[PDB]
């Protein structure tokens, strides 16, 4: 009879819910809804819980979908959990607590994957110590076109080098590079001044963009 | 040109995720009699789906079938009558997932009865479910009462009254 | 038990569907008896219940490292006032 | 005596489409964007379910007019009239007449969330309904339609039918053998006519073809880019940053929603057409088979004498 | 209910988008809302037209039954009840006839 | 957290633009008989309006 | 520069909470503090 729901959502504000109820046994049946009490605007991370004794009924919560009934007072008098049993699922699909006789298409049965398999073929590493650390990247008008194929593409060597002013990946997510497989790799190495880097991007037009090297 | 990812051993007849040379999907790999010409491996069907693929390390043709799936339907009486329900997995054999195998699918939670009644809750190919005395029973629906007309070469039937 | 109001929206004679962090129905709650790692995870939210009458329980503590390294949260419920501190 | 064939569609195959699997595969990122589009998926599901229950209702209305299953007497003598081609054959396990067998003989997309649902009434049960109607119309005349089945010899029933079209019954009684021979010859020619000309059964087949075509189109439209970099969702998810992934996924969502909406609209229009055909078939069953019709050209060409139903795949002959 | 859908926009309320977002970049979100709501209206109207066709067929059948069963005796089998038709009586009902 | 702008007298039974805590709208304001709990501030119907 | 809420309508609108983040950066790095902008400050110092 001292219900206390505590949640901490980064949508960063805490929420507390409470309701006092008459009680004669232990956690009884009933849909006494907890009215939110405080919404303290704290923003630091929380991962523990403790109760100060001067009984203790900890229950963890999970993402679920519910169907709630409101009476003619703005009070929740009944609820249905849409993942408990098929009857509750069909109640949620019909949006009615009373379900008439019949057959109702509710959800879809799927067989989840048991194991993950990768079969990438074998050993030879791709030349990246040549395209980088070459001591001469030639010019923007005469830029080196290096073809990379038939090898293990290890992009960790790129991260191993100096911090990058602009490491921008357009078609591919930078973090997911090592997972993907590619048909052919082209390395285009040159040296340009700092202020013209922003103009070297797909879909962007400019003097340096069109007269030196246009992606 | 692939990236660093240590290959995992191949499995058979299991719903697994597969990543073959960047081809990412989920399915069941089975031995295939398809005779791929040496060219390549990305086999495809009329449905524009990667039905088959040849394993790169060992050159064998493996057919990829989609993992078993279907729709679930809930056969229930009125909520006031009872809270018991039956579940029909449509198009799915009972081996995949009070278990009875109908042509519509696998029906769990209902007991099959040989005797035939009129249809109450449709299920599928001639099977109907009903809440009878206190369980859900599935039966082959009865078209109607069997009546034989006493046909003779010289016999007629004439009504004597009306309604 | 564990059903609460999601937001401050009045509704009368209606069935509303909410996708929110809820305590699943007919789940195993751990009942703890305290006789005079004792810490517990917070996960996505916690449900507390108590049938005490003579104010045996008077507050809660929430945190990450439970020391001076990381910000904590202390709630004390005395006989006349609730004090919450985020020191 | 002329026996003519009229073939009417009754039902079409029942299809159920899973919105989430068709439009988003197995990715939750796509489903999150699909949720905010509204209640389109449930509308499509309701429309398809309505079509399915409508098809079941069409079959029940056309074929389940009679309430008692009538059986032909073991002695099959009907004054020289031969009904073997229309009566069921106990030898074959299908319990179907030779004409019904000929009609039945004459007349993957599942992988993307599209399913076909079995009809409520099996072909055996529709054949049983047809056999009950035939037994009633052979042993009882038109009396079983309007009340309890009343016994009557078949020549007397044909005499009453002759009186119905304004011809005295002695015309039947002095020409019974010729009339029976003409009827038997016409029934024999019906099977040859159905076998030789495939355009006769072209209606039902067309129906089936149409639905098949529609389903194929849906699957084919899963390969369209719709302005995105790729049609494969997993490639975008494992190839792109979450924001650009959201953009491309939204493009695919729009394309696949419009695909499903077009499919469902065409399906409802075809269902309305099939419902009209099934209503016409039910009216013909009530009027041509359960009685004698004075309406011209409604039940064949010429002065109507009687009619016999035959089950056909998704239709009635 | 379709008025509450975001349709890819940040907010389903046009006033909120106007108050918050600047015109050049709020125009695209307003266009998202416009296309979503227009699709909703078109779906409503198409379903309405199909249901209207069904109701017109039902009303034509009802008119035929009123002409034949009520204003006469019908020899058509099962058209006017079950059995040999004697007569028929019409009764009004909300949005229909009995 | 609202702002400079000031709190005009509440006009009832007239089509008046209303700005309640940043919620802007058009309509007439009438005495309401429904009993809110102390906590809610917004009311919505079955149509989500 | 205001991204989400227009500068003109700040006075009329009401907001649940305001959070102020004060720091010091170079003049050209100010443009890096903006949604959709990539830079050293954006990724290694402060991310919007
Ligand atoms: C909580 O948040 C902090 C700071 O955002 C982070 O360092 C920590 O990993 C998070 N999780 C836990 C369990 O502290
Ligand atoms: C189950 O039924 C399906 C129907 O398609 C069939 O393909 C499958 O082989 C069956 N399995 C067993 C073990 O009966
Ligand atoms: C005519 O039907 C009766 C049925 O009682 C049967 O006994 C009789 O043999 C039939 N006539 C012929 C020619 O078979
Ligand atoms: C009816 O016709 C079939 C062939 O069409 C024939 O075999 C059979 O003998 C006929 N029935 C009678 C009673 O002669």
């Amino acid at each position: 009879k001292n219900l206390r729901e505590f949640v901490f959502k980064n949508i960063f504000k805490i929420y507390s819910k409470h309701t006092p109820i008459n009680l004669e046994r232990d956690l009884p049946q009933g849909f006494s809804a907890l009215e939110p009490l405080v919404d303290l605007p704290i923003g630091i991370n929380i991962t523990r819980f403790q109760t100060l004794l001067a009984a203790y009924y900890v229950g963890y919560l999970q993402p679920r979908t519910f169907l709630l009934k409101y009476n003619e007072n703005g009070t929740i008098t009944d609820a249905v959990d849409c993942a408990l049993d098929p009857l509750s699922e069909t109640k949620c699909t019909l949006k009615s607590f009373t379900v008439e006789k019949g057959i109702y298409q509710t959800s879809n049965f799927r067989v989840q994957p048991t194991e993950s398999i990768v079969r990438f073929p074998i050993t030879n590493l791709c030349p990246f110590h040549e395209v980088f650390n070459a001591t001469t990247f030639a010019s923007v008008y005469a830029w080196n076109r290096k073809r990379i194929s038939n090898c293990v593409a290890d992009y960790s060597v790129i991260y191993n080098f100096a911090p990058f002013f602009a490491f921008k990946c357009y078609g591919v997510s930078p973090t997911k590079l090592n997972d993907l497989c590619f048909t052919n790799v082209y390395a285009d190495s040159f040296v340009i001044r700092g202020n013209e880097v922003s103009q070297i991007a797909p879909g962007q037009t400019g003097n340096i963009a069109d007269y030196n090297y246009k992606l | 040109v692939c990236g660093p990812k240590k290959s995992t051993n191949l499995v058979k007849n299991k719903c697994v995720n597969f990543n073959f040379n960047g081809l990412t999907g989920t399915g069941v790999l089975t031995e295939s009699n398809k005779k791929f010409l040496p060219f390549q491996q990305f086999g495809r069907d009329i449905a524009d789906t990667t039905d088959a693929v040849r394993d790169p390390q060992t050159l064998e043709i493996l057919d990829i079938t989609p993992c078993s799936f279907g729709g679930v339907s809930v056969i229930t009486p009125g909520t006031n009558t009872s809270n018991q329900v039956a579940v029909l997995y449509q198009g799915v054999n009972c081996t995949e997932v009070n278990v009875f195998q109908t042509r519509a699918g696998c029906l769990i939670g209902a007991e099959y009865v040989n005797n035939s009644y009129e249809c109450d809750i449709p299920i599928g190919a001639g099977i109907c479910a009903s809440y009878q005395t206190q369980s859900i029973i599935a039966y082959t629906m009865s078209l109607g009462a069997e009546n034989s007309v006493a046909y003779s070469n010289n016999s007629i039937a004439i009504p004597t009254n009306f309604t | 038990r564990g059903v609460y109001y999601p937001d401050k929206v009045f509704r009368s004679s209606v069935l509303h569907s909410t996708q929110d962090l809820f305590l699943p129905f007919f789940s195993n709650v751990t009942w703890f008896h305290a006789i005079h790692n004792p810490a517990l995870p917070f996960n996505d939210g916690v449900y507390f219940a108590s049938t005490e009458k003579s104010n045996i329980i008077r507050g809660w503590i929430f945190g990450t490292t439970l020391d001076s390294k990381t910000q904590s949260l202390l709630i004390v419920n005395n006989a006349t006032n609730v004090v919450i501190k985020v020191c | 005596i002329s026996v003519t064939t009229e073939i009417l569609p009754v039902s079409m195959t029942k299809t159920s489409v899973d919105c989430t699997m068709y439009i988003c595969g197995d990715s939750t990122e796509c489903s999150n964007l699909l949720l905010q589009y509204g209640s389109f998926c449930t509308q499509l599901k309701r429309a398809l379910t309505g079509i399915a229950v409508e098809q079941d209702k069409n079959t029940q209305e056309v074929f389940a007019q009679v309430k008692q299953i009538y059986k032909t007497p073991p002695i099959k003598y009907f004054g020289g009239f031969n009904f073997s081609q229309i009566l069921p054959d106990p030898s074959k396990p299908s319990k179907r007449s030779p004409i019904e067998d000929l009609l039945f003989n004459k007349v993957a997309q599942k992988f993307n969330g599209l399913t076909v649902l079995p009809p409520l009434l099996t072909d055996e049960m529709i054949a049983q309904y047809t056999s009950a109607l035939l037994a009633g119309t052979i042993t009882s005349g038109w009396t079983f339609g309007a009340g309890p089945a009343l016994q009557i010899p078949f020549p007397m029933q044909m005499a009453y039918r002759f009186n119905g079209i304004g011809v005295t019954q002695n015309v039947l009684y002095e020409n019974q053998k010729l009339i029976a021979n003409q009827f038997n010859s016409a029934i024999g020619k019906i099977q040859d006519s159905l076998s030789s000309t495939p355009s006769a059964l072209g209606k039902l087949q067309d129906v089936v073809n149409h639905n098949a075509q529609a389903l194929n189109t849906l699957v084919k439209q899963l390969s369209s880019k719709f302005g995105a970099i790729s049609s494969v969702l997993n490639d975008i998810l494992s190839r792109l940053d979450p924001p650009e992934a959201e953009v491309q996924i939204d493009r695919l969502i729009t394309g696949r929603l419009q695909s499903l909406q077009t499919y469902v609209t065409q399906q409802l229009i075809r269902a309305a057409e099939i419902r009209a055909s099934a209503n016409l078939a039910a009216t013909k069953m009530s009027e041509c088979v359960l009685g004698q019709s004075k309406r011209v050209d409604f039940c064949g060409k010429g002065y109507h004498l009687m009619s016999f139903p035959q089950s056909a795949p998704h239709g009635v002959v």
